[PDB]
């Protein structure tokens, strides 16, 4: 009988990837919007 | 005189006792209580 009660959004390593996504994301809308900004003058 | 009842056959009664056909053929089984209970615990904060 080996198996395990599966894991529910327990997952820190998981979601802390997604989120470092998420920060890079802001970092691309960043730099996003610099570049918007040069290209408009 | 006679033993009229739920009574098994097997040959250590066998021995000093006589049987008749059988009546009604049967094992041997296991009981135990049946449960429902469901887990609902902080539906909201369980996967939190």
């Amino acid at each position: 009988e080996k198996n395990e009660v599966m894991s529910s959004q327990l997952d820190i390593d998981n979601m802390a990837g997604v989120f470092y996504m998420l920060g890079a994301a802001m970092a691309l809308s960043l730099i996003t919007f610099i570049c918007e900004h040069l290209f408009y003058w | 005189d006679m033993i009229v009842a739920p009574l098994t056959i097997n040959n250590e009664r066998a021995q000093y006792i006589e049987f008749s056909k059988p009546f009604k053929y049967q094992g041997l089984t296991i009981l135990v209580k049946k449960e429902i209970p469901r887990s609902t615990l902080d539906s909201f904060m369980q996967p939190f």
